[PDB]
RNA sequence: AGGGAAACAACCCAGACCGCCAGCUAAGGUCCCAAAGUUGUGGUUAAGUGGUAAACGAUGUGGGAAGGCUUAGACAGCUA
RNA sequence: GAUGUCGGCUCAUCACAUCCUGGGGCUGAAGCCGGUCCCAAGGGUAUGGCUGUUCGCCAUUUAAAGUGGUACGCGAGCUGG
RNA sequence: CGCUGAAAGCAUCUAAGCGGGAAACUUGCCUCAAGAUGAGAUCUCACUGGGAACUUGAUUCCCCUGAAGGGCCGUCGAAG
């Protein structure tokens, strides 16, 4: 029978991206790779087996074309006409951390796996983490 | 499953699951995907033995 | 302004220039020939 | 910052050139300070303030303790100031003296709790008839939605229930007095909650 | 022809603190003038100067005669001094500048008094004339325009603060 | 029945006797949801075209073969 | 082997092809006023006589007395004209 | 509504760049708001005893202890 992992028994390591520059779509696809485990021979579907990945520049990020000053982000509130939206270039200086949140979020299943995998996404607007304990080993250099 | 455990343990290694079945039918290794996704985990070992011909077989 | 779907020349000052995206007419003699968009 | 007292009921006073000006007079005991909240080491800005007379079989000794970081003996309650930029010690008191005539002030409160209100009282919604062929129905809310595509009713809809006691503030309140001696502030105008309630007492930022 | 190709020949007092990526001009008569010039464009050091792009794009080649044209302003500025003649027409209409206080009287009610930016000085002549004196052509046309705005012309009688541009409108009903 | 077109008895591929934790393909796909190319070479398109739409309008941009004048001085502008 | 049809009252929600308020272009716009056309849905947008009437005509205002969708909204909320 | 400015020696509100700009947009005024499972933050208070089996973040059980405080109950409220 083919094996399969177990979460008592699952190895996950910690790694931090440096976004400066990098493409919105084309960062969030390895961070939701990574995340979600496909670099790894032991990946399992219904069990999570991936790192943590720590984004120490959230403000930096790139979105070419003109969607900088396009791309409204909608979501309803419940009311009656409580639709809002706030286009890229007023929500990367209001919150920094939600844009590539969101990002990533839309790029994992739809299942309470995918809230799990998302838990160990931790990103940060500055240029350093407060994670130096676990002491993240650079990626994507 | 196995096929993504197979790409997985492939990419690990320099190469890409469409090139690794390529490399692997340019000679005739008929190894199938049950039993490469147990050395992808187990015998990582015998797995890069199989993936560096694949290499060599230059395809 | 006059919008318009067929924005075009009417005197010989009339320049049609192509500005944000928008087709704009702009005289500098007569401003009833300036036309907005087409 | 601000100033906490209790309402005591409203009256009036008549100026030497005739007209009549409705007070409310809110009694306010000497107010101490408990804390500074530094933003080093909370973040924002603010200041505790506290009144007095509670009984120590009534204080908790979290509170006791609380209290004896800066030697208040405090009583009922405890309130919080945000402020913009004013030294405060540990052990201060804050009195009446800051405000003066005119000096538009914000006054909030528990306002006076109704039981269960109808949709007529919460609302001023309209009633029905009642003599041209009416059913029961006189002061029921009638409609809700539309037939078919709202499927449901909308979040926020006007519907009966607890006009409740919840926090509302007066805005832009003059000041017509300041006692020193009595401390007490004559406010013109009405002041949310029934009289011997609670009342938090601030500068106008509105202007 | 194309106005990239034609050379700056700067005059006598002029000097170049040109880092590659942004290019200074100093002068008498105003300095500090500096400018950072798109990243793809080659700029020579010689008695004149001569601007030519790398890539041959629809862009670079607009560019080139933008920045040609943005160092003649830059070196005329520190050599002519720019002026923009505003002139007032209407009765009960006056210019009294203070210094770095511009106001002036259009029939309001209450008098604008428009503060002047660093740099630019302005003098009146007359009571129906401004000379707007400065080192910077987009700023002296900005601030002259804002000016301009608080009442521009009138076609029926000509009542507005207009400037040495004769072509404004007319027509009499 | 099955696979694809997001879900869509009639459209495309293909007709399930049963079992396998075996391999190759069709339609349709190979960045992540999602299994498989961030594969190789020569170009175009910047508007999110792709990802709805006609009359008609426009010195948008890439390519093709013919033309009219021109160092005897053209086309622009500056002076009569 | 049942989806209660027109008006009225109560309660509203949504589109802008906008009636008022807001910012502008042109005008055969002297001024006061107007006509036409872009942007704009934040808030407002009448009481009566007749008629079952929606609509419509009237008298009197108001800055205005908007056009539609919502089973020509709303009868397990009311009337049965 | 513009200023500099070429492509296209002029012109040109735009291609780069620099401005003004309305009840709309986001703050500013008021209320709820960490079930914000990302469950945040400051001040203060309370607990400092042993034994056995089995396995070892060591688990389970016996006795002694029950503090900070909370609840029960009663007298009530311009709270219900
Ligand atoms: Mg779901
Ligand atoms: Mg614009
Ligand atoms: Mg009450
Ligand atoms: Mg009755
Ligand atoms: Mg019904
Ligand atoms: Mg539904
Ligand atoms: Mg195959
Ligand atoms: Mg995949
Ligand atoms: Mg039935
Ligand atoms: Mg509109
Ligand atoms: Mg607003
Ligand atoms: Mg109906
Ligand atoms: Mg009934
Ligand atoms: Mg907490
Ligand atoms: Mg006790």
């Amino acid at each position: 029978k083919t094996y399969t992992a177990k979460p008592e028994t699952v190895q996950r390591d910690w790694f931090v991206v440096d976004a400066a520059g990098q493409t919105l779509g084309r960062l969030a696809t390895e961070i939701a790779r990574r995340l979600r485990g496909k670099h790894k021979p032991e990946y399992t579907p219904h069990v999570d087996t991936g790192d943590y990945i720590v984004v120490i520049n959230a403000e930096q990020v790139r979105v070419t074309g003109a969607k900088t000053t396009d791309k409204m982000y909608y979501h309803h509130s419940g009311f009656p006409g409580g639709i809002k939206s706030i286009n890229f270039e007023k929500l990367i200086a209001k919150a920094p951390e939600r844009v590539i949140e969101t990002a990533v979020k839309g790029m994992l299943p739809k299942n309470p796996l995918g809230r799990d995998m998302y838990r160990k996404l931790k990103v940060y607007k500055g240029a350093s983490h407060p994670h130096t304990a676990q002491q993240p080993q650079e990626l994507k250099i | 499953l196995w096929i993504a455990r197979i790409n997985a343990g492939a990419r690990q290694n320099g190469l890409s699951y469409s090139r690794l079945i390529a490399g692997l039918k340019k000679a005739a290794i008929e190894i199938d995907r049950k039993v490469l996704a147990d050395l992808a985990v187990n015998e990582k070992a015998a797995f890069t033995a199989i993936v560096e011909k694949a290499k060599a077989s230059l395809a | 302004m006059k919008v318009r779907a067929s924005v075009k020349k009417l005197c010989r000052n009339c320049k049609i220039i192509r500005r944000d995206g928008i087709v704009r007419v702009i005289c500098s003699a007569e401003p009833r020939h300036k036309q907005r968009q087409g | 910052i601000g100033v906490v007292g209790r309402k005591c009921g409203m009256t009036r006073i008549f100026t030497e050139e005739g007209v009549s000006i409705p007070v409310t007079v809110i009694e306010v005991e000497p107010n101490r300070v408990t804390q500074f909240k530094t933003e080093e080491t909370d973040g924002y800005r603010a200041v505790q303030v506290t009144a007095g007379e509670r009984r120590a079989s009534r204080v908790t000794k979290a509170q006791a303790g609380h209290f004896a970081k800066a030697n208040v003996a405090a009583g009922r309650g405890v309130w919080e100031f945000r402020l913009g930029e004013e030294q405060y010690a540990a052990g201060d008191q804050i009195t009446v003296d800051l405000f003066q005539a005119g000096q538009m002030v914000d006054v909030t409160g528990e306002s006076k709790g109704k039981g269960f209100a109808g949709t007529i009282k919460r609302w001023n919604f309209r009633g029905q008839d009642n003599t041209h062929g009416n059913s029961v129905s006189h002061r029921v809310p009638g409609s809700i939605g539309q037939c078919q595509t709202p499927g449901r009713v909308f979040k926020g809809k006007k519907m009966s229930g607890h006009l409740g006691a919840e926090r509302v503030t007066v805005q832009s309140l003059e000041i017509v007095r300041v006692d020193a001696e009595r401390n007490l502030l004559l406010v013109k105008g009405a002041v949310p909650g029934a009289t011997g309630g609670d009342v938090i007492v601030r500068p106008a930022a509105k202007a | 022809s194309r106005v990239a190709k034609n050379p700056v020949k700067l005059p006598a007092g002029v000097e170049i603190k040109l880092a590659g990526q942004q290019l200074s001009i100093k002068g008498a008569k105003g300095a500090l003038e500096l400018k950072v010039h798109p990243s793809v464009e080659v700029i020579q050091d010689s008695g004149e100067l001569r601007f030519a792009a790398r890539n041959g794009d629809q862009q670079t080649r607009a560019m080139a005669g933008t920045t040609r044209a943005l160092v003649n302003n830059m070196v005329v500025g520190v050599s002519q001094g720019f002026e923009r003649k505003l002139q007032l027409v209407g009765v009960g209409y006056k210019a009294q500048a203070k210094g770095q206080v511009l106001s002036l009287s259009l029939g309001f009610s209450h008098p604008v008094d428009y503060e002047l930016p660093a740099g630019i000085v302005a003098e009146t002549p007359s009571q129906t004339d401004i000379l707007i004196k400065g080192i910077d052509k987009q700023l002296v046309g900005q601030v002259a325009a804002e000016i301009r705005d608080f009442r521009p012309p009138e076609p029926y009688k000509g009542k507005g603060v207009r400037y040495a541009d004769e072509v404004v409108r007319r027509k009499e009903a």
